[PDB]
RNA sequence: UCCUAAAGAGUAACGGAGGAGUACGAAGGUGCGCUCAGACCGGUCGGAAAUCGGUCGCAGAGUAUAAAGGCAAAAGCGCG
RNA sequence: UGCUUGACGAUCAUAGAGCGUUGGAACCACCUGAUCCCUUCCCGAACUCAGAAGUGAAACGACGCAUCGCCGAUGGUAGUGUGGGGUCUCCCCAUGUGAGAGUAGGUCAUCGUCAAGCUC
RNA sequence: GCCCGGAUAGCUCAGUCGGUAGAGCAGGGGAUUGAAAAUCCCCGUGUCCUUGGUUCGAUUCCGAGUCCGGGCACCA
RNA sequence: ACGGCCAGGGCUACACACGUGCUACAAUGGUCGGUACAAAGGGUUGCCAAGCCGCGAGGUGGAGCUAAUCCCAUAAAACCGAUCGUAGUCCGGAUCGCAGUCUGCAACUCGACUGCGUGAAGUCGGAAUCGCUAGUAAUCGUGAAUCAGAAUGUCACGGUG
């Protein structure tokens, strides 16, 4: 609502803009440098007549409703087709290939 | 309706970020502009889109040409 | 004022289009009731006036806070007798605040789509829910508690629900 | 309180089944207003179910208290 | 010596439930805004108020249509008062009485007083 | 045959005046120790004998049915 | 055939318990922009510069070079200025999704890195238990052996102390 969703005060930009869920550090830092916005002033010193600018740059990478349906439909595209990637992502083992011996506790809980 | 009891509700303005005007009756007693509205909105602007579902094949096709 | 965007467009329009026969047959809204769910934290005796408070902000009236009818060991006991807060609207608040939905109320969701065309009851009375208390105007974000299971239930004078998704979708917000 | 008790009362058995040795300063009096239980559809973390809207109802709920007999002049529910 | 409609009743399913066409001439709600009374465990729908700017369908009003419900014969049977019997934990005879259920089928009820409209 | 008490973790005992189940032993894991015990630290466990009701809610309240104990089964 | 040759798979499986090792949990610190000093070693079947194109890992390019000559090769901690204000956070990086480069006939089981997003447990850690008496412990780098590629272990030497 405020940019998607609650962003916090008393902070930088660049801080502040992490919590849009689907930028991170770097990617604030070229959407500051893209808009103007100066970071090093906090969002509460902020006009609201630049935040329509930020709102279309986020309206340009993603947001978190979308993102997290799409990643789970990339993950579903390998849950349904076989493959071993899948086939230890539903069960719960490590995907990259890490060990499996041990300390793979990340994803298995205490 | 009570008289002592129901909030103050008076008439102010919402303003959105294209500019849209709207004369609405709240408890709000000042003008607060927002950030987007009906008009804005993706989804009734038409801008809303699919997730595009799956692209292997045009991946594919992107990433290798494999002549022949 | 969407009463009279409702006698001047909609109720001609609606006439002909259902094919009714007088000016009168057309269907309206009954009424909105919200129904804010405060069945969590039963024995608490300290979100019953915020959830009130909270409530008379967003609606300007007074809410009515609801007793319970029964007990379900399940649920609670009936210590915590007050479990529900409801408000009416009719006529003179329910076209004003019906202006929040579909104007200013449509980024109140973050949703995909607005609402399921697929809801509506046998008579053809439409029911929604609204996850969040953050969306309205005059509602802080620090102060506010992030605890509020509230509905928007509403009520129209339709034989079936196909004159209900007519009227619906004049001030269409699916 | 019901049956045994035989269509007025009454009627025994170490005969079959259950309760009481209280509660209410409003759980009394008056005026004014309102429906019950149960089924289905919809409604965000609840879901067979909590609170809400609608219909079908046509007392199958409720009675402060055991069972019997009654309760739309409601004998049930709320306000001054 | 008519039809329509309001009020209170006789009697409470042979009086009920369900299925169309309709009434503008008064009511019937609906409605403008709830200002003046009054009202909301919050609501002008309940309740109240200035009518009729509007409306005749949702709503009700009676007015069509016998599927369900209800009523229900005759006859027989069960039961039974009195008296006498048998193969006497049960039944029969003489006499008197006599159910319940079932069995052709009717019904969109039948009436009392006041008040109003249609013609004048 | 009649009457009183009890049924609780793998085993022994507290418990309720209905909304909740603990003490010890035993068991598992880790430390000690050259190794095992005894020392030490952490941890999981009952569906409260079965059934029918009372209730919104039963281990708890009530009536029955099994099992284990304690009293009596007397005058001839 | 308990002897041989060739394909795949396996030794890197996985409710669990143990040893060693690296990260952290932050303000004696996290980032940004300046600026200072090392030792030791490897390189004509090799090092592979400058210019150059790429957000980056890198691609082209071919110099000089058989070593006080040329390359690997910019040491980092420290110091100077800004911000962060102790908040599960400009801490923490695991996990996972997408996109690539290099090596190799071949990166699914099963490699190492680079770009974007996600952001977990973790707030100094029980009984117990270990290393260390001086350039010692503590902490920060550099280069090498094995090696087509592949290090938190390990090969070797240095900063502050
Ligand atoms: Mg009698
Ligand atoms: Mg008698
Ligand atoms: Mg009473
Ligand atoms: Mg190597």
């Amino acid at each position: 609502r405020i940019a998607g969703v609650n962003i916090p005060d008393n902070k930088h930009t660049v801080i502040s803009l992490t919590y849009i869920y689907g930028v991170g550090r770097t990617t604030a830092q070229s959407i500051c440098a893209a808009t103007g916005v100066n970071p090093a002033a906090k969002i509460k010193d902020l006009s609201d007549e630049q935040i329509d600018q930020l709102r279309n740059e986020v309206a340009k990478i993603t947001t978190e409703g979308d993102l997290r349906r799409e990643i789970n439909m990339n993950i579903k595209r390998l849950m349904d087709l076989g493959c071993y990637r899948g086939l230890r992502h539903r069960r719960g083992l490590p995907v990259r290939g890490q060990r499996t011996k041990t300390n793979a506790r990340t994803r298995k809980g205490p | 309706m009570k008289a002592d009891i129901h909030p103050t509700y008076e008439a102010i303005e919402a303003t959105c970020s294209c500019g849209n005007v709207i004369k609405t009756r709240s408890t709000l007693c000042k003008p607060i502009h927002l950030d987007v509205c009906s008009e804005c909105h993706p989804f009734y602007t038409g801008k809303q889109k699919v997730l595009d579902t799956g692209g292997r094949i045009d991946r594919f096709k992107q990433r290798f040409g494999v002549f022949g | 004022r969407l009463k009279e965007i409702y006698r001047k467009e909609i109720a001609p329009k609606l006439k002909e289009e259902l094919q009714l026969a007088n000016v009168m047959e057309v269907p309206r809204v009954t009424k909105i009731t919200l129904n804010m769910g405060l069945g969590e934290a039963v024995g608490d005796k300290k979100i019953i006036e915020n959830a009130v408070a909270d409530l008379e902000k967003i609606t300007g009236q007074k809410p009515v806070v609801t007793y319970a009818r029964k007990s379900i060991a399940g649920f609670k006991i009936r210590e915590g007798w007050p479990i529900g807060v409801k408000v009416t609207l009719r006529s003179d608040r329910m076209y004003e605040f019906l202006d929040r939905l579909l104007s200013i109320s449509l980024p109140r969701v973050r949703d995909f789509r607005g609402l399921n065309a697929k809801s509506f009851d046998g008579r053809g009375n439409y029911s929604m829910g609204v996850k969040e208390q953050i969306i309205f105007p005059e509602i802080d974000y620090d102060k506010i508690d992030a605890l509020r299971g509230l509905d928007i239930t509403l009520t129209t004078t339709a034989r079936t629900d196909d004159e209900g998704r007519a009227l619906l979708r004049a001030f269409k917000f699916p």
